[PDB]
């Protein structure tokens, strides 16, 4: 779900430019089990990929 | 005690300082991929 959420709402979350907000989610939902810190790692460079495009 | 290296004088924003304590209760000690998330 969260690769999903890079996948679609990647770049309106650049463009509100909240991709600090997107991390803590993820870190919180990681707090709440469920993903993890390779999953954070890997949706963060997805985001990372979508401004440098 | 340690590590007797000066500290490079670089400022921290108070988001960077907040989101650095977040990150540290999550990853602890790898400062590896704290450093590379901020």
């Amino acid at each position: 779900a969260c690769m999903l959420f890079v996948e679609n709402y990647g770049q309106k979350i650049i463009k509100k430019n909240l991709c600090r907000n997107f991390m803590l989610h993820l870190v919180s939902m990681h707090d709440f089990n469920l993903i993890s810190i390779m999953s954070i790692d890997k949706a963060v460079t997805k985001l990372r990929e979508m401004q440098q495009k | 005690k340690p590590n007797i290296e000066p500290p490079e004088n670089v400022e921290w924003s108070g988001a960077e300082a907040s989101m650095f304590r977040v990150l540290i209760g999550t990853y602890y000690d790898n400062f590896c991929a704290i450093a590379r998330l901020i």
